[PDB]
């Protein structure tokens, strides 16, 4: 029975190796997320110098949103007027990039709603997530408490809105 | 000729986030210590296995081997089975 | 939690070569060594931060070689010196 | 008037936005490049571990066989003839291209049997665009599935071998 | 007093994988050169406005501005509207 | 690839010939030229910097030298100062 014992030694050695791979993949995918965070810093002041230069282009956020293959059709005419006051859109991964992010929507003088935003924040760490969204202050949008819309705003439009605008 | 794994223990200190740096004195030094602390709790637990008249150590053998020696009950504790 | 079970087994085969060990019993010896390592590591880790003096490790000797030596000489210089340290560091 | 001021700054601003977007592309290139540098550094750390695992599995007869079978998704793609061949299935290997982006092979290493010639059924995926390449199933002289998979042709078989089984096969095995 | 974007050029050189390292003086020197050449085709293709008694410089005005100056032809080659 | 130098074409036009504009395809032919020279120059310069095997001291090297030689906060200040001098010389 020289290889009854030596067959367990082999199966636990194998357990050692899957033990240490889980460590090396954690360093690796940790160094990966140090790089994500580095670049969010680098991107912020450029995203900020974009938002500001966009303020001197008249219909940019509305024109962009609409022009999009996906996002365009959902906006109905009532939304679209309010959307003519849609001076900015603001995506930003929160500082600990892995946790979450928020999709603010800026606005200006318009009677229907006095709210100065319509954010839709997120936090996840991946089996369980969550969504806390601005309550709509209709003065004197079927979104706000899987998700496809938030993805296409974070990853596609926010990324490059000018592609759609043309 | 150490039995215990210097490299694997070196990694455990780094990944453990105990310190980001380690001079290969430590994993060697630490490995030698965990080897001696097993080579006590075995030279005793294995004696226990010949008291209760066997050649297969089990929880009852380790519990008795610990609690009887003073130092190892201070170190380890009750050993509830 | 972590596996020292290959070495707990291997030490057992020098103090009492004549005796095996169960699963609940190994699993309790394996828990013993985990328990000690954790107490020792958490202690060394405070005692590292207490005595915050600058320290030269192989890390630094390596980079010093890379900095001080010419391109080809450094490559061997390192390899030789990595062997030296990996020798029984496993 | 001021009306001239704004029509110009509308011309100016619209290109300063085409710059910002032109120059954000070069910033994402430079960032997603350092991520592939990370992925490279690590394929290099893991090659020696993924190797000494090969070594260890040679001291467990029919490990990968039982692992393959024990997976829910890879388990029920076979039938009887496949399983007899699988007695002789003494290794697996999933290594990436030396630049991670290009691709990866998936080589089913083998041992002696009157059921085909080759000692490995490789299948590589090369990208930049996508294209499959495979080893020909050199059925032995008495002529004779999962081995349909070795076409030279959006592939759920590999996205389970490279991302579950090869990652940690020991979990399935138990 | 360079109109041309010293910074933006330093990126074009590095992100273009021309070389891996770029001295601070290189995008500055390249910046002034690209501008000097701009000042030359603009001097001339804005003089092709006065000769053609027009003011909006069009695909045309440049083309006759290049073929008249010797060097600027061999550099930029033939020009077609 | 093609970059926009168009902002900085305009800004040059308004020096040599203040009172003269330029049509859309006329600017898209000035740009077409600066992009054609940038390649010719960078690609050439890339052959010149790859011929040469002689190592260069840039600011990256000086800045690392500050950290290794200077101690602690002296060094963090020194880097701020050096980085601020080079950034001003580039602007």
């Amino acid at each position: 029975e020289q290889i009854d014992a030596e067959l367990v030694l082999s199966i636990e050695k194998l357990q050692e190796i899957q033990d240490d791979l889980e460590k090396i993949n954690e360093k690796a995918s940790d160094e990966v997320l140090e790089v994500e965070q580095k670049y969010n810093v680098i991107r912020k002041p450029v995203y900020d110098k974009r938002n500001e230069v966009i303020q001197s282009i008249p219909g940019f956020w509305m024109t962009a949103f609409l022009s999009h293959p996906a996002l365009g059709d959902l906006l109905t005419e009532e939304d679209q007027k309010i959307f003519k006051y849609l001076n900015s859109l603001e995506v930003e991964d929160a500082k600990d990039v892995k946790s979450g992010y928020s999709i603010t929507f800026h606005f200006t003088s318009n009677p229907f709603f006095e709210d100065a935003k319509l954010t839709k924040t997120f936090t996840f760490l991946e089996g369980t997530t969550k969504i806390t969204a601005t309550p709509i202050k209709w003065k004197e949008f079927t979104w706000f408490t899987h998700d496809e819309v938030a993805d296409i705003i974070k990853e596609d439009l926010w990324s490059n809105p000018l592609t759609y605008f043309n | 000729g150490l039995q215990f794994p210097v490299g694997r223990i070196a990694r455990f200190l780094k990944a453990g986030k105990y310190a980001e740096r380690v001079g290969a004195g430590a994993p060697v030094y630490l490995a030698a210590v965990l080897e001696y602390l097993a080579a006590e709790v075995l030279e005793l637990a294995g004696n226990a296995a010949r008291d209760n008249k066997k050649t297969r150590i089990v929880p009852r053998h380790i519990q008795l081997a610990v609690r009887n020696d003073e130092e190892l009950s201070k170190l380890l504790g009750d050993v509830t089975i | 939690v972590e596996t020292y079970k290959i070495y707990i087994f291997k030490v057992l085969k020098q103090v009492h070569p004549d005796i095996g060990i169960s699963s609940k019993a190994m699993g309790i010896m394996n828990s013993f060594i985990n328990d000690i390592f954790e107490k020792l590591a958490q202690e060394s880790s405070k005692l590292a931060r207490y005595n915050k003096k600058p320290t030269i490790t192989s890390r630094e000797i390596q980079t010093a070689v890379r900095l001080v030596l010419p391109g080809e000489l450094a490559k061997h210089a390192v390899s030789e010196g990595t062997k030296a340290v990996t020798k029984f560091t496993s």
